[PDB]
C-alpha cells in the first residue's frame, strides 16, 4: 500500500488513515472518560489507575484547568495531552489578553480543533494522539460540553465519551437521554459514575475514579474530593 | 507506483493523482445540494447525526462568509472551517481595501486560489473538501463550486457529495430557470430526499437560502415548515 | 543506482547525471563554429519551418553584446535563460569596469553558472552547450565552448549538437590555414561542414558572422543561398 | 561467493558498517580517471609536470590550464574534475591575496592548502550556508612553492587533507608512477634532474608519445616566481631525453 | 535483515541502540593509535604517525589548542580540524572575556554538547574522530577522551585507534608507577604503550612517533621527528 | 529502471520526462484555436464543459484578456491556468508601469515562458500543466499569434491548435489557410471548418464553442467575443456551404 | 593481457566474421526466409482441411469374436511435412545462435552507469533466449511424434482387439499436423520478430554506451 | 512494516513504536534509584567501572541542575547532558524572570515538554535518556519526579530507572521511605544498589550518591565520603 504511513497523502478512497490510526491510539490507553451535561451543571469522570504504589496518586491526573472557569479531561498519549493542555491554557490567556473577557468553551474547542487540523495538513509533525473534552457554564448558553479529536472535530454534545469502551459508554447515555426528565447535579454526577461504573463493570471505589464539575451557581472548575466522590458513590450503592 | 504518493508528480498520461484522490475524499462526504432560483439560492446538506447526545445548536455545515455570501460543503470538515476563516478574512480584506462588499466571483476566485496554493507544495496534502459558494450582488444571484484542485465552476444548479451523479440527474429533471426559490427549496430538499437512506427531519438537514435580503440559515422550525409538505 | 542524483559519485567516481545533460545537448540541432583570421563565422541548422510558423521567433544564434554572439545545442528554454543571464551580466560588467566583456570572461560567467547548477541537488543542470565567438580588444578571434558541466575550453573550429562528430571529423579534415585566409572561404568552409549533416542546404542552415569592429549580422537567405551555389557548382 | 549489497556508499553524511564513509573514498577514486600530474620537490626548487589529454587537434593547447598560478610563490597542478578544481584554485588565490591584505606577506605553502583543504572540508555540511556543494570536491591539487622554509610541495585531495610530500603523482598512472618516482627519487637531486626524471615517468604512463604540445611544465625556484615552461623550454628538454 | 535502522541517525533499533553513531564509533578503531598517560606534575600525548608513501611526509596526529591544553586525533582528519578550530575560538574566547584559561572539564563539556548534535537531528553524521584530550590547569593534570559518541570520559591513561587495546592492557599493569613518574619515565611508558600495538615487524622510529607534554611549568608541546630522540633513546628493544 | 519522478533528473538519452508527461495532459484538454489574418487575429476554443446545469457567467471560460492590446485562450490545468493568467496581467502591468507604454506581445510570452522553464529546473515544484495561446498587436511588428508549452518553450505561428484533436486541427489548417490571403471572415469560416473536424459533436452546438477576435479600430485594439447569434450565423454559413459543396456532387 | 599478432588476428577474424555474418543475415537472409515460410504455410499441403485425408491405413488384423501384421508404413503427407520443417527449425536455431553471439560480443565493458545501452542489449537477449527454447522444444517434440507412434502402432498390433490404440494413432498423425502449421507459422513470426527488434533498436545495441562525451574529466 | 521506522508514523494499532524502542534504550543503562523521605530526596546510582584506566569521580550519572535541585539519568549519557543543559538553562530563565528558585515540578513539566516536542517531529529522534528529578524546600517539601523519554512525568514517593528497575522497585516498595530520614536512606539506598546489581554480568560497580533535604538547607550535593564508606559497608554487610 503505503497510503498510510504519511499523514499528507490522500488513500485511493481519500481516506487520511494516519489520523484514523490516531484515534486508535486514544484507545490503546486503556482508560475511559466520561461528560454529561446537567440543566445547572457539567461534569466530567474518568479512570485514574495508578500502576504502582510508589507513584504518588496527587501527581497523575488526566483532568486539568485551562482556566478558572474551564476545564478539561484529557484521553490518549500523556504527554501529548500535557502538552495540548498547555496550547490551551496558551490560548485562553492569550484570548483574555486581546478581547477583554474569558474565553468561550466553544471557541477554546475551535482554536485547539484548527490546530489539531494544521497538524493533520503538513507533513513532519503527527497528529497529537489525544482527545479533548471542554466543561465550562457560558452566560448566555448554560452550561457546556465539547470535545476535541485528532482530525480537528470539534462539535459540542449533551453527554460523550472518549476511550476504549466508548461505544458501550455512548450506548448507555444515548438510552438516558432518550427518556429525558432531568439533570440536577447529583443526577448529573450519579449519571456519569453510573456509565462508567456500568461499561467497565468496575464497581468503584473512590480512589479508582476523578471527577470534576462546573456549575451555574460556581462557575469555577473544581476537581472533587475523595471524600465527596465517595459521599456520591454511597448514595449510588444504597438506592 | 511512484506517481500514486506524490503530489508534485505528474503521472503517465498526465494526471494528478493525488488531487483525484481527494476528490473521491469529497465524494464520500454527505449529499449538499445547491439550486439557483431567479429571486435566491439555497444551499442545504444533510446534517446526519450518529446520537442523539450531538447537540445540533454548536456546529453547522452553512456558514456565511458575509452578509451577502454563504457557503456549504461537501468532504472534510476541519479543511471546511480553515478555509472558511480564510473566506471570512478575504472578504474583510478586500471591504479594507475597497469598503464594498465582495462579488461572490471574486471571493470564490481568491479561495480557489488559496486551495492550489495549497495543492503545489509537497509537504501539505490539498484540501479534501470542495464547497458551493452562493451570493446575491448586483441584484443578481450566484452559484458556484471550488473542488479540491483549486478550480471552479459556476452552476445552475448541482450537488456534491454521496450519490452525487443521481442528484444531478434529479436536478436536471427537475431543474426550470423561472423557478421561484419558495419552489427552489422544496427542488433541494426533494433531491436530498433521493440519498438520505433516514427519514429526514428539521435536525438532521441544515439549509440555507441567499436573496436581496442576504444569505441566512432559516431555522429547524423554518426547515420543519417546508418539511411538513 | 548512482545516477539518480547529481550530488552522489558513482564507484569510479562518475556524476552520471551531468553525463545525461551531455548527452540530452546531442539531441539538439547542430552548430558549428569556425574562426578565421578577421572574421569569426557561427553556422547552425534549421530543424523545420512546418509551413504556418513564423521564422523570427527562432533563433539560435544570438548576441549577448556588440562584442560577443552565442550559438547554443540544447534545450531552448535553458538557452534563452542563460542568454538572459549572460547579457544583463555583460552589460553589468561594462557597469563596474567601464569596459567591454571578453568574450573569455563571458564564457567563465556561463560556465560558472552552469557548474553552479550542477553542484546542487534540487537544480537541474542545463541543458545546453554554447558555442561563443568575440573579437578580444587587440582584435584576435575567439571561439570557445561550454557544456552542462561547466568546463570551457577554446577552440579554433569546432561543431555542437547532432552530427558534431561526423561534423567535426570533417572539419578537422577540411580546417587549414588555406580556408581561413578568405571571410568568404571561411563562410564557405562552416556552410560545407553543416552541408555534411543537414537535409538540405540553404533551406536548413542559419548562419552569422562577426566582422572586426562590425555588430553581428545574419546572413540573408539569398546569401546563404548564393554561397551555397558556389560551393555546390565548384564541387 | 559474492556479496555486493553495499546500500550505504549512496549519500553523503551516512557511515557504513566499520565506519568507512565511502562516498568520500569513490570521491578519491575519481581523481583517477584525471589526467596524471606530477611533483618533485628539490633543494633548487620544485616542479610541477602534467599530461593534458588533448582530445582533438581543433582544440586551442593553451586554454587546457591543468598547472596555474596561485600567486608567484606558489603555483598548483590539479587533476580530477576541471570545475570544482577552479573553484578551489580561486579559493586559493582569494585567500592568498587577503593575507597579503591583512599581514602584508606572502602565505606559506602549507597554509593556502590548509585554506583550499577548509573548503574542501565543508562538504560534510557542518556549516548552514547553502553556498557549499553537498558532494565533496573530485579533484586533487598539488601546490609547489617557495616558501620561509624552502621548495615545498603539498598535496590535497578529496578528504581535504594535506601533507608534504617529497614527489607525489596524481591521476591516472598514480599507481605505478609513485613507484618510479620512489626508485628515481633521492633528495640531493637537482631540479634539471628532477624535471628530467618527471618526464620520464610520464612519457611512460602516458599513452600518447610525449610531445611539447601534449604536456604543461612548471617550476617555481627560489629566486624566481612561478614559471611555465614555454613551447621553445619545452622542445629543448623533451629533445634532450 | 535488520539493513532499516541502519540507515540514519534519527532511527531507533528494536533493541534501543542507534546503529549509525556505532558505525561512527567504528572510525576510530580505523586510525593510527594513540595513547595518553598522566603523572601528578605532567600530562602526556604520544602517537603513532602514518605515511601514504614513503616519499610522503607523515600525518600531524597532534594538535595544540591552547597553551594549556592540546589533542590528539583518532578517526576522521576532517570532523578533527573542525573540532579543533571549535575548541581553539573556545579557548580564546574565554581568554578574551575572563583573562583565565578555559578549564578542560568545560572545554570536553563543550565538545560534547557540540557532537551531540549531530546525532539527535537528521542532517549532519556524527563527527567520526575521537579525541584524547590532555591539558593542565588549577586543578591539576588531566586526561579526557571523546567518542564520535558524544560521551566522554575522565582517565588516568588511555589509548584509541588501531590496536590500542594492547596498549590499554600494557597501561593497565603499569598505571600505579605511573602517578609518582618523572616525566622522562612517564613518556617512555607511552611509547611502549603505543609499542605494543604496532605490528611486530615495525618498530618505533624518530618518523612516525610524536609526543604531546603539558605541565605546570610547561605549555602543550608536541616533540617533533628530531625532538622525539631524546625520549626515544632510553627504550631498550621489543619483549 | 524510473528516471521519471522529481523534474530534475536528466534520464539517459538527456530527456526530462515530467515536462512529457505535462505535455500529456494537454492533449485532454478542450482544442483551442487561433488563426492569424491580416486585418485581425482570432481565438476559437471548445467549450468542453457541456453540462446543462451550468451558467455562462464569466466573460469567457476559456479565453482571458491580459490586456488591452492581447489576449489568450488556455489549455490545460484550470488551477495552474488561473496562476499563468495572473502573473501575465500583473507582468504587463508592471511594464506599463514602468515604461508607460504596452507590454510587447513577445516580451510578455517570454516572462512567462521563463517562469514555465524555472518551475521545471527547481526541484521542489511542480511544471505547469498548461499550454495556452496569445493573440495581440503590437506597434514593432503587428498582429501576432503566439503559442506556449509546458516545458517553457513558445513559438509563433500563423495558425495553430492546442488540445484534443490538435494534430486534425493542424493537418486542416496547412491546406486550407491561405498565407497572406486571410480576412477575419474567412479565419472564422475556416475555424468553424476545424472545429466541426476535430470537435465529436456532429453540429457545432454554438453554445459548445467561444470565439474571440482582436482587432484595431481608430487606433486602439478592441478584444469581442462573438455573441451566440454572431456565432450561428457562423455555423448556419458553413453548414449551407458545406451542404451546397455536397449538393454539387 | 599479451597478445601475439596471429592470435590478435585470430580474434579480429573472428569478429570481422560473426559482424558481417550478423548484417547479411538480418538484411538478407531474413527476408527471404519470412517470405519462404509465408508461401510454404500458403502452400495446399499445409492448408489440408480434411484430417480424414491425412490419416493413413494400419494394415491390423481386426479380431474376429471367438494372423499377424504386416509392415506398418508411416504417414508419407506427416513425414514430408516434416521433411520440410526440419531443415527451417535447425536453421532457425543457428540463426539465433549468431544473433546471441553477434550481441554479446557487442555487450561493452562492465560499468556503473550509462546503462541503459547494455539494458536494451540484455532484453534482446530476453528475448533471443525465449525463442532459442521454443525453437528446442519444436526440435524435440519432432522426435517425440515418430517415437509415440511408433509405440501406439506396436500396441495397436500387440492388443488387437483394442482400437483406442488405432484411434490414438489416427490422433497422433493429425496432432503431429496441427503441430507442424503452427510451427511453420511461429519459424515465420520468430524470424520476423528478431527482424523488428534487432532493426529498431540496432542503434543502442551496436553502440551501447554512446559517443564520447566532452570529457569533463 | 514501515511503522516502526520514524515517530510522525503512527501504526495501525495506534502506537508509536520509536518512543518505545528509545524507552527499551535506558534498560540497558545500569540501574539508579531515587527514594522520598520526610527530610528530603536521596539518589543512588550503580556506576559500572568499564575499565581500572578510568577515573574515580567521571562518567557522573548524578548532575546539580540547579542549587536546589539534582538530576539522575539513565539511558545515553550524551542525551542526558544535553537534557540537563536544557534543565539548567530552564531554570536559569525562570529564576531571571520570575525572581526566584524553580518549582520542581514546573521544572519536570517543561524538561518533559521540551523531551515530547522531539517524539512528534520526523526530523528528529526521542530523546534515549530516562532521568529522575529531586528538591527540597520548605515550601514544596520533597518532589521526586521522574521523566521517561516520551515526555510522560510524574511524582513518585521512590522511583527506579535502567536495567534493574523492576527488582529495584519491589525492594524499594518493602520500605515504609515516608516516616523515614535521609540518613537511614543512604543505607537502605546503598542495599537496593548492592541487592540488583549481577556481579556475573557487571564486573563491579562503584556507588554514585547524592541527596537534597533540611540537612543541606535545601542544595543538592554529594554524599561525603565517610557516609559514603559507612552506607557501603552496611551494604556489603546485609548482603551476605
Amino acid at each position: 500500500a503505503g497510503f498510510d504511513r504519511h499523514i499528507t497523502i490522500f488513500s485511493p478512497e481519500g481516506r487520511l488513515y494516519q489520523v484514523e490510526y490516531a484515534f486508535k491510539a486514544i484507545n490503546q490507553g486503556g482508560l475511559t472518560s466520561v461528560a454529561v451535561r446537567g440543566k445547572d451543571c457539567a461534569v466530567i469522570v474518568t479512570q485514574k489507575k495508578v500502576p504502582d504504589k510508589l507513584l504518588d496518586s496527587s501527581t497523575v491526573t488526566h483532568l486539568f484547568k485551562i482556566t478558572e472557569n474551564i476545564g478539561c479531561v484529557m484521553t490518549g498519549m500523556t504527554a501529548d495531552s500535557r502538552s495540548q493542555v498547555q496550547r490551551a491554557r496558551y490560548e485562553a490567556a492569550n484570548w483574555k489578553y486581546k478581547y477583554g473577557y474569558e474565553i468561550p468553551v466553544d471557541m477554546l474547542c475551535k482554536r485547539i480543533a484548527d490546530i489539531s487540523q494544521v497538524y493533520t495538513q503538513n507533513a513532519e509533525m503527527r497528529p497529537l494522539g489525544c482527545c479533548m473534552i471542554l466543561i465550562g457554564i457560558d452566560e448566555e448558553q448554560g452550561p457546556q460540553v465539547y470535545k476535541c479529536d485528532p482530525a480537528g472535530y470539534y462539535c459540542g454534545f449533551k453527554a460523550t465519551a472518549a476511550g476504549v469502551k466508548q461505544t458501550e459508554s455512548t450506548s448507555f447515555l444515548e438510552k438516558k437521554v432518550k427518556k429525558k426528565f432531568d439533570w440536577t447535579f447529583e443526577q448529573t454526577v450519579e449519571t456519569a459514575i453510573t456509565c462508567l461504573s456500568t461499561v467497565l463493570s468496575i464497581d468503584f471505589k473512590p480512589s479508582e475514579i476523578e471527577v470534576g464539575v462546573v456549575t451555574v451557581e460556581n462557575p469555577k472548575f473544581r476537581i472533587l474530593t475523595e471524600a465527596e466522590i465517595d459521599a456520591h458513590l454511597v448514595a449510588l450503592a444504597e438506592r | 507506483r511512484g506517481y500514486s504518493f506524490s503530489l508534485t508528480t505528474f503521472s503517465p498520461s498526465g494526471k494528478l493523482v493525488q488531487i483525484e484522490y481527494a476528490l473521491a475524499a469529497v465524494a464520500g462526504g454527505a449529499p449538499s445540494v445547491g439550486i439557483k432560483a431567479a429571486n435566491g439560492v439555497v444551499l442545504a446538506t444533510e446534517k446526519k447525526q450518529k446520537s442523539i447526545l450531538y447537540d445540533e445548536r454548536s456546529v453547522h455545515k452553512v456558514e456565511p462568509i458575509t452578509k451577502h455570501i454563504g457557503l456549504v460543503y461537501s468532504g472534510m470538515g476541519p479543511d471546511y472551517r480553515v478555509l472558511v476563516h480564510r473566506a471570512r478574512k478575504l472578504a474583510q480584506q478586500y471591504y479594507l481595501v475597497y469598503q464594498e462588499p465582495i462579488p461572490t466571483a471574486q471571493l470564490v476566485q481568491r479561495v480557489a486560489s488559496v486551495m492550489q496554493e495549497y495543492t503545489q507544495s509537497g509537504g501539505v496534502r490539498p484540501f479534501g473538501v470542495s464547497l458551493l459558494i452562493c451570493g446575491w450582488n448586483e441584484g443578481r444571484p450566484y452559484l458556484f463550486q471550488s473542488d479540491p484542485s483549486g478550480a471552479y465552476f459556476a452552476w445552475k444548479a448541482t450537488a456534491m457529495g454521496k450519490n452525487y451523479v443521481n442528484g444531478k440527474t434529479f436536478l436536471e429533471k427537475r431543474y426550470n430557470e423561472d423557478l421561484e426559490l419558495e419552489d427552489a427549496i422544496h427542488t433541494a430538499i426533494l433531491t436530498l430526499k433521493e440519498s438520505f437512506e433516514g427519514q429526514m427531519t428539521e435536525d438532521n438537514i441544515e439549509v440555507g437560502i441567499c436573496n436581496e435580503a442576504g444569505f441566512r440559515r432559516l431555522t429547524p422550525t423554518e426547515v420543519k415548515d417546508y418539511l411538513a409538505a | 543506482s548512482y545516477d539518480r542524483a547529481i550530488t552522489v559519485f558513482s564507484p569510479d567516481g562518475h556524476l552520471f547525471q551531468v553525463e545525461y545533460a551531455q548527452e540530452a545537448v546531442k539531441k539538439g540541432s547542430t552548430a558549428v563554429g569556425v574562426r578565421g583570421r578577421d572574421i569569426v563565422v557561427l553556422g547552425v541548422e534549421k530543424k523545420s519551418v512546418a509551413k504556418l510558423q513564423d521564422e523570427r521567433t527562432v533563433r539560435k544564434i544570438c548576441a549577448l553584446d556588440d562584442n560577443v554572439c552565442m550559438a547554443f545545442a540544447g534545450l531552448t528554454a535553458d538557452a534563452r535563460i542563460v542568454i538572459n543571464r549572460a547579457r544583463v551580466e555583460c552589460q553589468s560588467h561594462r557597469l563596474t569596469v567601464e569596459d567591454p566583456v571578453t568574450v573569455e570572461y563571458i564564457t567563465r560567467y556561463i560556465a560558472s553558472l552552469k557548474q553552479r547548477y550542477t553542484q546542487s541537488n534540487g537544480r537541474r543542470p542545463f541543458g545546453i552547450s554554447a558555442l561563443i565567438v568575440g573579437f578580444d580588444f587587440d582584435g584576435t578571434p575567439r571561439l570557445y565552448q561550454t557544456d552542462p558541466s561547466g568546463t570551457y575550453h577554446a577552440w579554433k573550429a569546432n561543431a555542437i549538437g547532432r552530427g558534431a562528430k561526423s561534423v567535426r571529423e570533417f572539419l578537422e579534415k577540411n580546417y587549414t590555414d588555406e580556408a581561413i585566409e578568405t571571410d568568404d572561404l571561411t563562410i564557405k568552409l562552416v556552410i560545407k561542414a553543416l552541408l555534411e549533416v543537414v537535409q538540405s542546404g540553404g533551406k536548413n542552415i542559419e548562419l552569422a558572422v562577426m566582422r572586426r569592429d562590425q555588430s553581428l549580422k545574419i546572413l540573408n537567405p539569398e546569401e546563404i543561398e548564393k554561397y551555397v551555389a558556389e560551393i555546390e557548382k565548384e564541387k | 561467493m559474492f556479496l555486493t549489497r553495499s546500500e550505504y556508499d549512496r549519500g553523503v553524511n551516512t557511515f557504513s558498517p566499520e565506519g568507512r564513509l565511502f562516498q568520500v573514498e569513490y570521491a578519491i577514486e575519481a581523481i583517477k580517471l584525471g589526467s596524471t600530474a606530477i611533483g618533485i620537490q628539490t633543494s633548487e626548487g620544485v616542479c610541477l609536470a602534467v599530461e593534458k589529454r588533448i582530445t582533438s587537434p581543433l582544440m586551442e593547447p593553451s586554454s587546457i590550464e591543468k598547472i596555474v598560478e596561485i600567486d608567484a610563490h606558489i603555483g598548483c597542478a590539479m587533476s580530477g574534475l576541471i570545475a570544482d578544481a577552479k573553484t578551489l584554485i580561486d579559493k586559493a588565490r582569494v585567500e592568498t591575496q587577503n593575507h597579503w591584505f591583512t599581514y602584508n606577506e606572502t602565505m606559506t605553502v602549507e597554509s593556502v592548502t590548509q585554506a583550499v583543504s577548509n573548503l574542501a572540508l565543508q562538504f560534510g555540511e557542518e556549516d548552514a550556508d547553502p553556498g557549499a556543494m553537498s558532494r565533496p570536491f573530485g579533484v586533487a591539487l598539488l601546490f609547489g612553492g617557495v616558501d620561509e622554509k624552502g621548495p615545498q610541495l603539498f598535496h590535497m585531495d578529496p578528504s581535504g587533507t594535506f601533507v608534504q610530500c617529497d614527489a607525489r603523482a596524481i591521476g591516472s598512472a598514480s599507481e605505478g608512477a609513485q613507484s618510479s618516482l620512489q626508485e628515481v627519487y633521492h633528495k640531493s637531486m637537482t631540479l634539471k634532474e628532477a624535471i628530467k626524471s618527471s618526464l620520464i615517468i610520464l612519457k611512460q604512463v602516458m599513452e600518447e608519445k610525449l610531445n611539447a604540445t601534449n604536456i604543461e611544465l612548471a617550476t617555481v625556484q627560489p629566486g624566481q616566481n612561478f614559471h611555465m615552461f614555454t613551447k621553445e623550454e619545452l622542445e629543448e628538454v623533451i629533445k634532450d631525453i | 535483515f535488520r539493513n532499516q535502522y541502519d540507515n540514519d541517525v534519527t532511527v531507533w533499533s528494536p533493541q534501543g541502540r542507534i546503529h549509525q553513531i556505532e558505525y561512527a564509533m567504528e572510525a576510530v578503531k580505523q586510525g593510527s593509535a594513540t595513547v595518553g598517560l598522566k603523572s601528578k606534575t605532567h600530562a602526556v600525548l604520544v602517537a603513532l604517525k602514518r605515511a601514504q608513501s614513503e616519499l610522503a611526509a607523515h600525518q600531524k596526529k597532534i594538535l595544540h589548542v591552547d597553551n594549556h591544553i592540546g589533542i590528539s586525533i583518532a578517526g576522521l582528519t576532517a570532523d578533527a580540524r573542525l573540532l579543533c578550530n571549535f575548541m581553539r575560538q573556545e579557548c580564546l574566547d574565554s581568554r578574551f572575556v575572563f583573562d583565565r584559561p578555559l578549564p578542560v572539564s568545560r572545554l570536553v563539556s563543550l565538545i560534547g554538547s557540540k557532537t551531540q548534535i549531530p546525532t539527535q537531528r537528521y542532517g549532519r553524521r556524527p563527527y567520526g574522530v575521537g579525541l584524547l584530550i590532555a591539558g593542565y590547569d588549577d586543578m591539576g593534570p588531566h586526561i579526557f577522551q571523546t567518542c564520535p559518541s558524544a560521551n566522554y570520559f575522565d582517565c588516568r591513561a588511555m589509548s584509541i585507534g588501531a590496536r590500542s587495546q594492547s596498549a590499554r592492557t600494557y597501561l593497565e599493569r603499569h598505571m600505579s608507577e605511573f602517578m609518582e613518574c618523572n616525566l622522562n619515565e612517564l613518556v617512555k611508558h607511552g611509547l611502549r604503550a603505543l609499542r605494543e600495538t604496532l605490528p611486530a615487524e615495525q618498530d618505533l622510529t624518530t618518523k612516525n612517533v610524536s609526543i604531546g607534554i603539558v605541565g605546570k611549568d610547561l605549555e602543550f608541546t608536541i616533540y617533533d621527528d628530531d625532538d622525539v630522540s631524546p625520549f626515544l633513546e632510553g627504550l631498550e628493544e621489543r619483549p | 529502471r524510473r528516471y521519471d519522478s522529481r523534474t530534475t533528473i536528466f534520464s539517459p538519452e538527456g530527456r526530462l520526462y515530467q515536462v512529457e508527461y505535462a505535455m500529456e495532459a494537454i492533449g485532454h484538454a478542450g482544442t483551442c484555436l487561433g488563426i492569424l489574418a491580416n486585418d485581425g487575429v482570432l481565438l476559437a476554443a471548445e467549450r468542453r464543459n457541456i453540462h446543462k446545469l451550468l451558467d455562462e457567467v464569466f466573460f469567457s471560460e476559456k479565453i482571458y484578456k491580459l490586456n488591452e492590446d492581447m489576449a489568450c485562450s488556455v489549455a490545460g490545468i484550470t488551477s495552474d491556468a488561473n496562476v499563468l493568467t495572473n502573473e501575465l496581467r500583473l507582468i504587463a502591468q508592471r511594464y506599463l508601469l514602468q515604461y508607460q507604454e504596452p507590454i510587447p506581445c513577445e516580451q510578455l510570452v517570454t516572462a512567462l515562458c521563463d517562469i514555465k522553464q524555472a518551475y521545471t529546473q527547481f526541484g521542489g515544484k511542480r511544471p505547469f500543466g498548461v499550454s495556452l495561446l496569445y493573440i495581440g498587436w503590437d506597434k514593432h511588428y503587428g498582429f501576432q499569434l503566439y503559442q506556449s508549452d509546458p516545458s517553457g518553450n513558445y513559438g509563433g505561428w500563423k495558425a495553430t491548435c492546442i488540445g484534443n484533436n490538435s494534430a486534425a486541427a493542424v493537418s486542416m489548417l496547412k491546406q486550407d489557410y491561405k498565407e497572406g490571403e486571410m480576412t477575419l471572415k474567412s479565419a472564422l469560416a475556416l475555424a468553424i471548418k476545424v472545429l466541426n473536424k476535430t470537435m465529436d459533436v456532429s453540429k457545432l452546438s454554438a453554445e459548445k464553442v467561444e470565439i474571440a477576435t482582436l482587432t484595431r479600430e481608430n487606433g486602439k485594439t478592441v478584444i469581442r467575443v462573438l455573441k451566440q447569434k454572431e456565432v450561428e450565423q457562423l455555423i448556419k454559413k458553413h453548414e449551407e456551404e458545406e451542404a451546397k459543396a455536397e449538393r454539387e456532387k | 593481457v599479451r597478445l601475439s599478432g596471429e592470435a590478435r588476428k585470430q580474434v579480429e577474424v573472428f569478429r570481422q566474421n560473426l559482424f558481417q555474418e550478423a548484417e547479411e543475415f538480418l538484411y538478407r537472409f531474413l527476408p527471404q526466409k519470412i517470405i519462404y515460410l509465408n508461401q510454404l504455410l500458403q502452400e495446399d499441403s499445409l492448408n489440408v482441411a480434411d484430417l480424414t485425408s491425412l490419416r493413413a491405413p494400419l494394415d491390423i488384423p481386426i479380431p474376429d469374436p471367438p494372423h499377424k501384421c504386416g509392415f506398418l508404413p508411416g504417414n508419407e503427407k506427416v513425414l514430408s511435412l516434416l521433411a520440410l520443417v526440419k531443415p527451417e527449425v535447425w536453421t532457425l536455431k543457428e540463426k539465433c545462435i549468431l544473433v546471441i553471439t553477434w550481441i554479446q560480443h557487442l555487450i561493452p565493458k562492465i560499468e556503473d552507469g550509462n546503462d541503459f545501452g547494455v539494458a536494451i542489449q540484455e532484453k534482446v537477449l530476453e528475448r533471443v533466449n525465449a525463442v532459442k527454447t521454443k525453437v528446442e522444444a519444436f526440435q524435440t517434440t519432432i522426435s517425440k511424434y515418430f517415437s509415440e507412434r511408433g509405440d501406439a502402432v506396436a500396441k495397436a498390433s500387440k492388443e488387437t482387439h483394442v482400437m483406442d490404440y488405432r484411434a490414438l494413432v489416427h490422433e497422433r498423425d493429425e496432432a503431429a499436423y496441427g503441430e507442424l502449421r503452427a510451427m511453420v507459422l511461429d519459424l515465420r513470426a520468430f524470424y520476423a520478430e528478431l527482424y523488428h527488434i534487432i532493426s529498431s533498436n540496432l542503434e543502442k545495441i551496436v553502440n551501447p554506451k554512446g559517443e564520447e562525451k566532452p570529457s569533463m574529466y | 512494516t514501515g511503522y516502526d521506522l520514524s515517530a510522525s508514523t503512527f501504526s495501525p494499532d495506534g502506537r508509536v513504536f520509536q518512543v518505545e524502542y528509545a524507552m527499551k534504550a535506558v534498560e540497558n543503562s545500569s540501574t539508579a534509584i531515587g527514594i522520598r523521605c520526610k527530610d528530603g530526596v536521596v539518589f543512588g546510582v550503580e556506576k559500572l567501572v568499564l575499565s581500572k584506566l578510568y577515573e574515580e569521580g567521571s562518567n557522573k550519572r548524578l548532575f546539580n541542575v540547579d542549587r536546589h535541585v539534582g538530576m539522575a539519568v539513565a539511558g545515553l549519557l550524551a542525551d542526558a547532558r544535553s537534557l540537563a543543559d536544557i534543565a539548567r538553562e530552564e531554570a536559569s530563565n525562570f529564576r531571571s524572570n520570575f525572581g526566584y528558585n524553580i518549582p520542581l515540578k514546573h521544572l519536570a513539566d517543561r524538561v518533559a515538554m521540551y523531551v515530547h516536542a522531539y517524539t512528534l517531529y520526523s526530523a528528529v529522534r526521542p530523546f534515549g535518556c530516562s532521568f529522575m528529578l529531586g528538591s527540597y524546600s520548605v515550601n514544596d517539601g520533597a518532589q521526586l519526579y521522574m521523566i521517561d523519554p516520551s515526555g510522560v512525568s510524574y511524582g513518585y514517593w521512590g522511583c527506579a530507572i535502567g536495567k534493574a528497575r523492576q527488582a529495584a522497585k519491589t525492594e524499594i516498595e518493602k520500605l515504609q521511605m515516608k516516616e523515614m530520614t535521609c540518613r537511614d536512606i543512604v543505607k537502605e539506598v546503598a542495599k537496593i544498589i548492592y541487592i540488583v546489581h549481577d556481579e556475573v554480568k557487571d564486573k563491579a560497580f562503584e556507588l554514585e550518591l547524592s541527596w537534597v533535604g533540611e540537612l543541606t538547607n535545601g542544595r543538592h550535593e554529594i554524599v561525603p565520603k565517610d557516609i559514603r564508606e559507612e552506607a557501603e559497608k552496611y551494604a556489603k554487610e546485609s548482603l551476605k
